[PDB]
C-alpha cells in the first residue's frame, strides 16, 4: 500500500460516506407523506445536485481505481513474463 | 465513464422551480428548524 | 405533494446513478478476476 494507492483508498472513502448519507437522508424525506411537508421543494433541489457532485467524484474515483488495477496486472505481467518465462 | 440522462436531470430541475411554497407553510419549518436546533 | 412524477423522475435518476457506479465496480471485479486467470 504505497502513498498513491493510500491516498485513493482514503479518498475513496470519504465520498463513498458522504453518498451514503446524502441518500439515506433524502429516501428518508421522500419516504413518507408527512416527511416531504417537513422541506421545501428547493431542499430537493439541493439534495439532488449534492448528491449528483458526489455521484461525479465517485465515478471518478472508480474509474482510477480501475485504471491502476490494470497497471497492477501489467507489472505483474512483466514480471512473471522475466522471472517464470 | 458513466452514462446518465442529462435530459431527465434537467427536466427535475425544471418541475422544481416551477412547483412554488406556500410562505405560510415556508415559515412553520424554519421556525420549527430554529426550536429543534436550540 | 410532492408531486408523483416528480417522485418518478427522481427515483429513476438515482437509479441510473446506482447502475453507472455499479457497472464500474463491475469492471473492476473483472479487473482483479482475470489477475488471479493469468
Amino acid at each position: 500500500p504505497a502513498d498513491y494507492f493510500r491516498i485513493l483508498v482514503q479518498q475513496f472513502e470519504v465520498q463513498l460516506q458522504q453518498y451514503r448519507q446524502q441518500i439515506e437522508e433524502l429516501e428518508n424525506h421522500l419516504a413518507t407523506q408527512a416527511n416531504n411537508s417537513h422541506i421545501t421543494p428547493q431542499d430537493l433541489s439541493m439534495a439532488m445536485q449534492k448528491i449528483y457532485q458526489t455521484f461525479v467524484a465517485l465515478a471518478a474515483q472508480l474509474q482510477s481505481i480501475h485504471e491502476n488495477v490494470k497497471v497492477l496486472k501489467e507489472q505483474y505481467l512483466g514480471y512473471r513474463k522475466m522471472f517464470l518465462g | 465513464s458513466y452514462y446518465i440522462d442529462a435530459d431527465l436531470l434537467r427536466e427535475i430541475k425544471q418541475h422544481l422551480k416551477q412547483q412554488q411554497e406556500g410562505l405560510s407553510h415556508l415559515i412553520s419549518i424554519i421556525k420549527d428548524d430554529l426550536e429543534d436546533i436550540k
